[PDB]
């Protein structure tokens, strides 16, 4: 539906932004082709990175990421992150995490992971974050708070 | 991941409080 599609598009926008910010291009990894929401998310993401990038500088080594272990590892991290609840900050961390994982993957010859991560992010957002989001003011409220 | 997820929780929570 329009809802699921918009969340998938939001993920593409954020990751494309993040990937391009690092000298990469979305088209290099996927054939899948500014609203205030997208703008606010890109901005929150940058802010989170400017604050914690260094501590999250080597995700693939810390998690021992390989094409064969990425699937389960990603899911375990996101499940633990939201195991007891959700807030906008954790959602931003979720995005930054996914974005950082995408960049590192291509930098470390695992570009095949970009499309998968994008889908994993969008699927988790739609199935396990959307409910909290719509019950907490929706993305519009996120824009008002982090805009 | 557990360790990474918990770093994201504490930092996401710190980030949340700031805004
Ligand atoms: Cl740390
Ligand atoms: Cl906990």
């Amino acid at each position: 539906g329009h809802m699921s599609q918009s969340n998938r598009e939001l993920v593409v926008d954020f990751l494309s932004y993040k990937l391009s910010q690092k000298g990469y291009s979305w088209s290099q990894f996927s054939d899948v082709e500014e609203s205030a929401v997208k703008q606010a998310l890109r901005e929150a993401g940058d802010e989170f990175e400017l604050r914690y990038r260094r501590a999250f500088s080597d995700l693939t080594s810390q998690l021992h990421i390989t094409p064969g272990t990425a699937y389960q590892s990603f899911e375990q991290v996101v499940n633990e992150l939201f195991r007891d609840g959700v807030n906008w900050g954790r959602i931003v961390a979720f995005f930054s995490f996914g974005g950082a994982l995408c960049v590192e993957s291509v930098d470390k010859e695992m570009q095949v992971l970009v499309s998968r991560i994008a889908s994993w992010m969008a699927t988790y957002l739609n199935d396990h974050l959307e409910p909290w989001i719509q019950e907490n003011g929706g993305w519009d409220t996120f824009v008002d708070l982090y805009g | 991941x557990i360790w990474i997820a918990q770093e994201l929780r504490r930092r996401g929570d710190s980030f949340n409080a700031y805004y």
